[PDB]
């Protein structure tokens, strides 16, 4: 499966007179080829991508999209990560 | 050659297959840096006879869409002077297309004028 999102029309509204004929090019794309698994290794995306779906009842594909996402859902992804051992004990 | 064997042959020529015609001039005047233009028409006889096998162009664009050959030639008397440049246009309303005249040749004997062999462009 796939999900196609329109993006916008081709340059002009072209005219062919050979062929008798008008044309106009709608211009689609498609999202994450590559990706086939919906699945991290990221425990916290897994939880909150959890909380997600059960508080909003739609879809949560976690780290990244897949190409047949299933128009309304949601996305949990994590940006940036910042460790720090505050204490002997505690990080 | 005598001045009136090509009068002769001419009006023969165009007397074997005449056409009335009503050629219509629309000459350019400048004024200011531009063109005022004055319309006149003019009447003539006038035999047309194919001369070149050429092919039928088109030329659709945003603009529009014309389709013109060059193929008719014409034949006239010297009843008119004629003349065709950038800024001189003529043209007549032949039934199949009107034609427009693209190009003039005098035929002059002597430095006299007898007749304009010419050129045409079937506008459709």
């Amino acid at each position: 499966a796939f999900t196609c999102i329109y993006k916008g029309t081709s340059e002009n509204d072209i005219v062919v007179e050979e062929w008798d004929a008008i044309a106009r090019g709608i211009r689609f794309s498609v999202i994450a080829l590559e990706d086939k698994e919906d699945t991290t290794n990221d425990r916290w995306v897994e939880a909150l991508s959890r909380h997600t779906k059960d508080l909003l009842e739609i879809e949560s594909y976690k780290d990244n999209w897949k190409k047949n996402f299933i128009a309304p859902c949601a996305l949990w992804r994590t940006t940036h990560i910042e460790n720090k051992r505050i204490n002997y004990h505690l990080i | 050659i005598n001045i009136d064997r090509r009068r002769k042959d001419i009006i023969r020529t165009i007397n074997i297959n005449p056409t009335n015609i009503t050629i219509t001039s629309i000459k350019k005047t400048e004024i200011d840096g531009a063109f005022e233009e004055t319309e006149t028409e003019i009447k003539c006889v006038v035999r047309i006879f194919n001369e070149k096998t050429a092919e039928k162009q088109i030329s659709s664009e945003k603009q529009g869409t014309f389709s013109s050959i060059r193929t008719y030639g014409m034949l006239v008397s010297n009843d008119v002077i004629l003349e065709v440049n950038s800024r001189d246009s003529l043209e007549f309303e032949c039934i199949y297309g009107r034609m427009k005249i693209v190009n003039i040749y005098p035929q002059i004997v002597k430095g006299e004028l007898c007749g304009y062999q010419c050129s045409l462009e079937r506008i459709d």
